[PDB]
């Protein structure tokens, strides 16, 4: 995958979880970045997109948000049914397509 | 059309990942509603940015 997210994150319900991902400059430095959430055993589904809208009836618990070539995605007051894989999606200008994440699995105790 | 009007008309014609009855529908609505011209751009913008994020959704699976 041409961008870099962190592989798993481990939390609790009712905390907040940021995870990032970490792109460059023609990717995430020039483009707004979309978050893909893939429930398990479910397909995947977009979340958020142009680094700060939610999806349509997509929860408030989700905020995302983009600076220099990093971007973020925030899931507060963490529940059981936010387990999952986050997927990063950016427009690439060097490659001229899309590109993604390998994805960071969120796992709630 | 007024100054806000042509600006969001001709924005709105470019826009790829609007389908000509979306298009259509913010132009009607530039017509009808010149003093929200910016409005209807701005719901266009967002209209035309989660169209193409639904692409980048088609493309990673």
């Amino acid at each position: 995958p041409v961008l870099t997210q962190s592989p798993s994150v481990s939390a609790a319900p009712r905390q907040r979880v940021t995870i990032s991902v970490s792109g460059s400059n023609s990717n995430i430095g020039s483009n707004t970045v979309n978050w893909i959430q893939q429930l398990p055993g479910r397909a995947p589904e977009l979340l958020m997109y142009d680094d700060d809208l939610l999806a349509p009836g997509v929860s408030d618990r989700f905020s995302g948000s983009r600076s220099g070539t990093s971007a973020s995605l925030t899931i507060s007051g963490l529940q059981s049914e936010d387990e999952a894989d986050y997927y990063a999606a950016t427009w690439d200008d060097s490659l001229n397509g899309w590109v993604f994440g390998g994805g960071t699995k969120v796992t709630v105790l | 059309f007024n100054k806000d009007q042509q600006s969001a008309f001709y924005e709105i014609l470019n826009m790829p990942n609007l389908n000509e009855a979306q298009r259509n529908g913010f132009i009607q609505s530039l017509k009808d509603d010149p003093s929200q011209s910016t409005n209807v751009l701005g719901e266009a913008k967002k209209l035309n940015k989660l169209q193409k994020a639904f692409e980048s959704l088609k493309s990673f699976q």
